[PDB]
């Protein structure tokens, strides 16, 4: 499971479920999932409809951005208001489907990953952004670092679902870059998101992967471009790590995929952290063993 | 019934053993000898002669009643003296020598090597693993078995 | 200076018990059970075991001329074994009165009684009472704040040394007046009464051992200091006219005896026996007794309990030495 | 800790191996962090059938049990405090003498390491209920337990010992006649 | 047993 | 990284004092060229100083120009590696186990002895040389 | 002196086989028993002088000697976090793993890495001077493991970047 | 945080079930299996992922077995696995709510505490036992505080059983009492059986079983409505039919008819045993709220077959004991109740109780494993 | 147990 899910498994097992069956159920449960965000699936009024509900913590932040418009494109059909509070809410007749073809499989993917989904407007409106800056300096190659530095800081955004971890993203002259700023309460899994930092700076030089985008990162001091944010800076605790991607690693038709793994980076570092954990447990029992067989061949019989 | 560590019953028995001739109150309960034949062990480290001027100060050797300033300045003399020796003579010294005096060397060495901050310790390994090869584990087992304060 | 092992004796032995004949004898096996072995055509075998006890025994005694047994017990007891006119044999118990376990025990000369010291800060001497079916015991507790090690008896049943836990070795006497002995004028002390503590000699380190040559003078002993003592008094009060200690460099030692009036041998944790020559002007070893010093010798592990041989009671002229691994072996001189 | 003998059979084997491998802890704090901190006390003991176990804390867990029977499901106060207060409820004049002599029976009592801790747990009880905390007169008890390795028979060496002196007088003893009279009431001339 | 000494 | 890895494996666990030479010349005419600076990765760089710190600390029998042919592939390494421009992972404990095999020397010694302080003075004639 | 470690090396192995002189013993505490007397400490007679060895601050060795048994503490070289940790976790796994030597000790002691433990039945049991090289072996053995494991998580974190980056 | 909800998992033998607090169902319910084997092999499955894994040459194995913990190794992967993939929870922000048998001993215990405390950086753990849970979810309202807390609770694990008389949420050490019984002996016994005369292994066995396996008052005065109509003779097909014929009529009454496989005490002597070994002022209580669990257990007349022979039991003592004395005596009310929680009322008990604000403060906190280190947790 | 009781 190195490259985790891009949505809720759960909730796709159970549309898959409910959609090629037909018994129903009363159905009345809670749900949570990273970036402390929580899902209700709840079936009050008819065993069959459902009633799904999403709640995060920067949706005021989020739909500041605009994210009404890109729910209310995919959506529309099976929208609804919320019905108690819960940051967002949606709908679904179990009865009134299209059919069982792949569009089933294809809405249950799609409600799947609502997560993304809603966390997607930001970035498509950086790509956009971009896209026509882009077009600017085609009739204006020269004035780059002045449209770039009067760009910075007009076409910013900013996110933090968490506590403390944030995520800022600016586009510029035919690029675009992002930050993630986290925290690390442990200072064994300081070390080791530490050197997996290092290791990811160190790993565009293979050859095989060298189209891949470009990573920096540091440990307490912040860079000087997002120096004025409200975020906390300048903390020990606190890293920073940057990507900075080309127009390629952002295309129309890998767009998706590339703002789902920038999404799960970090749950991707602390399951790898985790892991490695792991390995290096079961590398000291196979030492461990060695050890015994040598302890054994010193003992007589 | 209770938890309570009853000892005050079947007394333990640490002073009988390890016989004190601690009795003496000179050098050891006054300091007197100690700083008589300190300045000499210097004056030799200055001269060059240090390996008389060790022998001369193993000849007194004092013990662990109570006072601890004494033996350390005595630790600190010793391990000064100590390094200001060469890589050499040191088999003949220790073959020229008794049994006791090299019993008292190790322990000294040990007490030294019980706070490397504070010295060197490698010339202290050194002159315990010449001793070894040169005497035995006898000093070593001799030591071990001395007093448990000096 | 002859190695002439005889039997492997795969457990632990800690004790030979070897008989006159030197054709069976009585070991352990750091357990209850006890094997008494039989001389088979160049070999030996388990001949029997007693395995009579509960708990883990620690030391045995071979009394030549009653041809008895004495073991004693971690259960804080003893037993006594009697060759029935039969093959089979006939076990008592003996309940000396104590309250922790047991360390050693000894035929006196005599075969008349026997001693044993204890884990606890007491002595013991037993003696089969007559007009009774039973072993009457008696207690030495006076002097011997903690707990002993060793213990070894003197020509007359007297003037018994106990090599304790302290760094002194002391001698006290087993003199009864209902047994039928009686004491003798000797240098060691006069009137012997029970207890009549005598010397304490003391050295560094343990007491493993001790040793009295074949005349009543001459103390010995040696312990866990890498180190030998020989003590020839003058007087009972007065102190020893000369206390010749001898120290050397390889590991420490145990259960050594007299070889002769001046020479002395002695064993233990060093894999290989030494020799050396203890006189009034001067005690020193002079050489080893293996090829020199698996491993390059006989024993592999801590030697255990030397017993000497047959000789003459002046001069011994051989001894065994029956080490922690088993491996009994013999060497003459 | 994993191994069963549900069995009906085993329960030799179990008696054999407790009685082979246990003790009492003379100092239970100190034996618990023994077994928690050391691979000692872990001892190996094999079966009829051949399989092999390994036994720990059980080995001086069990006298504790024996010592602590809340611990079993039963409320009592135990042994050492049973026997301080059936001493204590008798007259002062007759404490002393009981506490100078003590003596046990039956295989149970030969736990190692039970006497010196029954000891140790009526020094500490009188300590606690008696002085408070003044041990400045504890010394002054003279308590003396005694055991021997015949408790596992003291019982049928005291009945042979009874028997031989009152073998001599009939009176003493329930003949097979005045019975079907009164039997069972002849029964209560032994105890009131 | 609770007067101190006696009973 | 097949390669470098490779290596450092075979170098912790290798105990010949004379195969280790001859990967200690390979590593010489590896750092030695400008283009292969920082091919390393920096954790194995960082584990292959740590491996060198110590096999000069604690060094075997003096009997070996191990300690000279250390300092001889350590003095350019410093020079063209990734480590150089950014704060140095480790440097007081390399200085201080320098000085200390210095003071070690006895100068009173054969020209072997002359050599290595030379090779040792030469390595803490280093550009920065930062103190504390 | 350079090469401090054969003679560190020498010397404890020197003062280990010496101390090594065990004996059966009785405990004359409670009844018949037998306890490691150097790890209850009731008994001062018992317990003979601790020794100490060291070629530098960073790492130490501590021996206490008795009749019984013999303890055997150390604390190995560690400048950096991570050789910290990644020598806490080993050498806990390790003493948790203390069933088949026979010898570990489940717990170390206070401001020690690990702490060994032999007694009179080992020493009767086995041989002693192969127990000796195999402590010293393993003295070497648990810092070139330290590194080897850091090696390993460099390579492991090598490979995780390398499949995130080509599955981005 | 102790304000977000808090996460139920529950390991067992037969079947690993996790999921979150308030909520009437559980979640992530699946046989606990696990499957495995420049390189790792670290590709390996779990749960029905495992189970239809094992074509392209993965290995298989049962962590835990006979209820005692055999792997941590793999039980650290299950777990990672579990919490990092089914559900997208964070071990920091929420507080876990551990179950452990009755029997599970203090190096388990820590071992658990501890790398979940260090491995997985929680914040709040609670370990608690089965008994209480289940009986706590055997109550429907759990607010009218007519409730009933005395019981004597049997569970019935998938590979090992076993009875607590709990009384007033204090739990008992002594009269507890387990049976190796009533798990995949069952399983293994109707296989063994169905091998002998039809060869048509073990996944058909446990389905039949789980649809028709029924119990009966009596066996031999039985046989009867199998002997007269051939209905019982049911027809299951998994790929053929096959004859059913009397597995589903004698496989239950292994427990009132024990020492038919791999000797034991029927059901009803051990319960009644385990209540007299406990003491006498809650007997009254114990023989009152019987209250079951476990998959097992839920069969189709267990409850009135257990409560007809504890109650003629009593009722023999009780007689005996009467005509001995003379008098009349009330008898015992002896009752049982199954009310849809026996299949997972572990699960259910837990969150009704982590439902509670004091479960946040009856948590172990990070820095008690911190400064205290694994010895917080002994036994219960 | 066997005291037609308690036990
Ligand atoms: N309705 C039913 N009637 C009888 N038996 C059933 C029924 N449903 C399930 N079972 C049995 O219960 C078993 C599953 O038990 P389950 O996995 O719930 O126990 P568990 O809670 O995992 O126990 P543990 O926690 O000790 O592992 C199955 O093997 C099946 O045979
Ligand atoms: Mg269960």
């Amino acid at each position: 499971m190195l490259s985790l899910d891009y949505n809720n498994i759960f909730i796709y097992e159970l549309l898959t479920e409910r959609f090629s069956s037909e018994n129903p159920s009363s159905i009345d449960q809670v749900v949570t999932d990273f970036d402390g965000v929580t899902f209700h699936i709840s079936t009050p009024e008819e065993k069959t409809k459902i009633l799904i509900s999403l709640s995060m913590k920067c949706y005021p932040e989020l739909v500041n951005y605009g994210t009404l418009d890109l729910l209310k494109q995919i959506y529309g059909a099976y929208v609804h208001e919320p019905e108690m509070g819960y940051n967002f809410s949606i709908l679904i007749d179990l009865q009134q489907l299209p059919a069982t073809d792949e569009e089933k499989e294809q809405l249950a993917m799609s409600i799947s990953m609502l997560k993304r989904n809603v966390l997607a407007a930001p970035f498509h409106r950086a790509f956009t952004k971009q896209a026509e800056l882009a077009d600017l300096a085609r009739k204006d190659p020269e004035n780059a670092p002045m449209l770039d530095k009067q760009a910075t800081s007009q076409e910013l955004m900013a996110i933090h679902y968490r506590d403390e971890e944030t995520i800022v993203l600016w586009p510029e002259h035919d690029r675009v870059t992002v930050v993630f700023s986290t925290k690390f309460r442990e200072e064994t899994d300081r070390i080791f998101g530490k050197v997996f930092l290092q290791e990811f700076v160190d790993a565009r030089r293979r050859p095989a992967i060298q189209t891949a985008p470009q990573v920096l990162f540091s440990y307490r001091d912040p860079p000087l471009e997002i120096r004025d944010i409200q975020g906390i800076q300048k903390g020990d605790d606190f890293g920073f790590v940057t990507f900075v991607l080309f127009e390629r690693h952002f295309t129309p038709q890998n767009r998706e995929d590339c703002i789902s793994h920038i999404q799960v980076f970090r749950n991707t570092l602390h399951f790898h952290i985790k892991a490695s954990k792991a390995y290096m447990h079961q590398r000291m029992r196979k030492r461990v063993a060695d050890f015994q067989k040598v302890l054994n061949r010193a003992k007589p019989d | 019934f209770r938890t309570l560590d009853v000892d005050s019953i079947t007394e333990p028995v640490l002073t009988e053993q390890d016989i004190f001739p601690i009795r003496n109150e000179t050098a050891e309960q006054v300091q007197a000898a100690v700083s008589q034949l300190i300045p000499q062990a210097r004056s030799a480290i200055q001269t060059g002669n240090a390996l008389q001027g060790l022998k001369t100060l193993l000849s007194y050797v004092p013990y662990g009643n109570d006072v601890q300033e004494v033996r350390t300045q005595y630790l600190n003399a010793f391990v000064d003296v100590l390094s200001n020796i060469r890589a050499a003579d040191i088999p003949a010294f220790v073959k020229e020598c008794s049994t006791e005096e090299i019993d008292n060397i190790v322990n000294f060495i040990y007490r030294g090597l019980a706070n490397p901050q504070a010295y060197n310790s490698s010339v202290l390994l050194n002159w315990h693993e010449k001793v070894v090869e040169i005497s035995g584990i006898g000093c070593i087992v001799r030591v071990l078995n001395s007093r448990p304060d000096l | 200076a002859t190695s002439q092992v005889l039997h492997i004796l795969p457990k632990p032995s800690y004790e030979h018990a070897f008989n006159s004949q030197r054709t069976e004898f009585v070991t352990t096996t750091a357990t209850n059970q006890v094997e008494l072995y039989e001389q088979d055509g160049n070999g030996w075998k388990h001949a029997r075991t007693f395995s009579d006890h509960d708990k883990i025994v620690t030391c045995v005694d071979w009394a030549p001329k009653s041809n008895r047994i004495v073991t004693c017990s971690q259960d804080r007891n003893a037993y006594v074994y009697e060759k029935r006119p039969d093959g089979t044999w006939k076990q008592t118990l003996v309940l000396l009165r104590l309250n922790r376990a047991a360390t050693f025990v000894r035929w006196s000369p005599n075969e008349d009684k026997f001693a044993v010291g204890s884990g606890a800060r007491v002595i013991s001497v037993c003696y089969f009472e007559q007009e009774n079916d039973w072993w009457v015991s008696k207690h030495l507790k006076r002097p011997l704040r903690s707990t002993i090690l060793s213990l070894d008896w003197h020509p007359n049943n007297v003037l018994l040394a106990a090599g304790c836990a302290d760094r002194k070795a002391y001698v006290l006497s087993a003199y009864v007046r209902d047994v039928d002995a009686k004491p003798e004028a000797s240098v060691w002390g006069s009137r012997l009464p029970f207890n009549t503590v005598c010397a304490e000699y003391p050295s560094g380190g343990w007491v493993h051992a001790v040793g009295f040559s074949p005349s009543g003078n001459a103390l010995a002993y040696a312990g866990h200091d890498s180190s030998v003592t020989i003590a020839y008094p003058s007087a009972p009060e007065q102190p020893p006219r000369a206390l010749i200690t001898v120290k050397l460099s390889q590991l420490p030692l145990r259960s050594l005896l007299w070889a002769n009036e001046s020479a002395i041998v002695a064993a233990g944790y060093n894999y290989s026996p030494i020799l050396l020559q203890g006189n009034e002007s001067g005690w020193a070893h002079t050489r080893d007794l293996d090829a020199g010093t698996s491993l390059p010798t006989v024993h592999q592990n801590m030697i255990a309990t030397l017993r000497p041989y047959a000789g003459t009671p002046g001069n011994i002229t051989a001894f065994t030495s029956s080490g922690t691994d088993g491996r009994v072996v013999l060497w003459t001189l | 800790k994993g191994y069963a003998f549900n069995r009906t059979a085993d329960f030799e084997t179990v008696r054999e191996m407790k009685e082979k491998l246990c003790y009492v802890s003379y100092d239970l704090e100190l034996d618990h962090k023994l077994s928690e901190e050391t691979t000692v006390l872990m001892r190996n003991y094999t079966l009829p059938d051949g399989r092999v176990i390994k036994v720990g804390s059980e080995r001086y867990e069990c006298p504790e049990c024996l010592f602590q029977p809340h611990l079993v499901g039963s409320e009592q106060p135990g042994l050492s405090e049973f026997i301080f207060d059936t001493i204590q409820a008798a007259d002062v004049d007759i404490r002393k003498y009981l506490y100078r002599a003590i003596v046990l029976s039956g295989g149970s009592s030969m736990y190692a390491g039970l006497p010196s801790r029954l000891e140790k747990e009526i020094k500490q009880l009188w300590f606690e209920r008696v002085l408070h905390g003044d041990p400045a007169r504890l010394p002054n008890f003279k308590v003396k337990i005694e055991d021997a390795p015949r408790r596992r028979h003291a019982v049928f060496i005291g009945g042979a010992v009874l028997a031989d002196i009152m073998a001599q007088n009939d009176h003493m003893w329930v003949s097979k006649a005045e019975w079907e009279e009164y039997g069972v009431r002849a029964l209560d001339k032994l105890g009131p | 047993p609770a007067w101190l000494a006696t009973c | 990284g097949i390669y470098s890895e490779g290596l450092v494996f075979t170098l912790n666990r290798e105990k010949d004092p004379r195969s280790r030479m001859l990967i200690l010349k390979q590593l010489f005419l590896l750092f030695t060229t400008p283009a292969t600076y920082e091919i390393f990765y920096t954790n194995d760089l960082n584990v292959l100083i740590d491996i060198f710190i110590r096999e000069i600390n604690n060094i075997p029998d003096e009997l070996s120009d191990l300690r000279y042919a250390y300092l001889q592939v350590l003095i350019p390494l410093l020079e063209n590696t990734q480590v150089r421009h950014p704060p140095h992972y480790k440097t007081k404990c390399i200085v201080d186990a320098v000085n200390n095999v210095l003071i070690s020397h006895s100068k009173s010694s054969n020209m072997e002895d002359a050599r290595t302080t030379d090779v040792a003075i030469r390595v803490l004639e280093v550009p920065w040389l930062q103190q504390e | 002196m350079s090469n401090t470690l054969r003679p560190y090396l020498n010397a404890v192995r020197s003062t280990l086989t010496a101390s090594l002189a065990l004996e059966e013993f009785s405990s004359e505490i409670v009844e018949r028993q037998s306890q490691p007397e150097v790890e209850v400490g009731r008994s001062p007679e018992i317990l003979l002088k601790p020794l100490v060895v060291s070629r530098n601050e960073q790492e130490q060795c501590l021996i206490e000697s008795s009749v019984n048994s013999v303890r055997f503490s150390i604390r190995i070289k560690q400048v950096d976090e991570i050789e910290r940790i990644l020598v806490r976790k080993f050498m806990q796994f390790l003493m948790g793993r203390a069933e088949s030597f026979f010898i570990l000790r489940r717990k170390p002691v206070q401001g020690y890495d690990i702490s060994f433990l032999i007694t009179n039945y080992h020493t009767e049991e086995m041989l002693k001077h192969k127990l000796v090289d195999f402590i010293i072996e393993f003295m070497e053995e648990v810092d070139a493991e330290i590194s080897e494991m850091k090696l390993f998580l460099n390579g492991r974190a090598r490979l995780v970047a390398e499949t995130y980056l080509s599955c981005f | 945080a102790s304000f977000n909800v808090p996460i139920i998992m529950d390991n067992g033998t037969g079947y690993s079930k996790l999921g979150y607090a308030g909520n009437d169902a559980p979640s992530y319910v699946f046989p606990t299996v696990i499957a495995t084997r420049a390189t790792e092999d670290l590709d390996f499955f779990i749960g029905n992922d495992a189970l239809k894994k094992a074509s392209a040459g993965y290995s298989l194995d049962y962590p835990i077995r006979h209820g005692q913990i055999e792997n941590w190794d793999h039980m650290e992967r299950f777990w990672q696995q579990s919490l990092f993939k089914y559900l997208r929870c964070e071990p920091e922000d929420h507080y876990f709510l551990l179950t452990e048998p009755p029997l599970n001993p203090p190096e388990n215990r820590e071992n658990t505490a501890e790398i979940m405390f260090e491995s997985f950086n929680c914040a709040g753990l609670y370990i608690a036992v089965q008994a209480v849970l289940a009986l706590a979810a055997s109550w429907t309202s759990s607010k009218v505080t007519d409730r009933s807390l005395t019981g004597t609770v049997v569970d019935s694990g998938d590979g090992v059983t076993h009875i607590i008389p709990v009384a007033e949420g204090y739990v008992i050490g002594s009269s507890i009492k387990t049976m190796p019984l009533a798990g995949r002996d069952v399983t293994y016994f109707v296989q063994s059986l169905l091998r002998d005369r039809n060869e048509p292994s073990l996944k058909t066995a446990e389905r039949i079983k789980e649809e028709c396996c029924y119990v009966c008052p009596d066996i031999v005065k039985e046989f009867s409505r199998f002997d007269r109509e051939p209905d019982r003779y049911l027809k299951y097909a998994s790929s053929t039919t096959i004859d059913v014929g009397f597995e589903r009529f004698l496989a239950p009454e292994i427990f009132f008819n024990p020492e038919i496989a791999s000797f034991l005490t029927p059901l009803p002597e051990l319960v009644d045993n385990v209540v007299q070994s406990s003491p006498i002022d809650v007997r009254k209580g114990l023989y009152k709220n019987i209250v079951l669990s476990g998959g097992s257990t839920l069969f189709k007349n267990f409850g009135n077959r257990l409560q007809r022979d504890l109650k003629r039991i009593v009722d023999e003592r009780i007689h005996r004991s009467e005509m001995l004395s003379g008098a009349k005596s009330g008898g015992v009310d002896v009752n049982v109740i199954s009310h849809k929680r026996q299949r997972n009322a572990v699960w259910f008990g837990g969150s009704l109780l982590a439902q509670t604000p004091e479960f946040g403060s009856y948590c172990h906190t990070k820095a008690d494993y911190e400064e205290y280190g694994a010895s917080i947790a002994r036994r219960y």
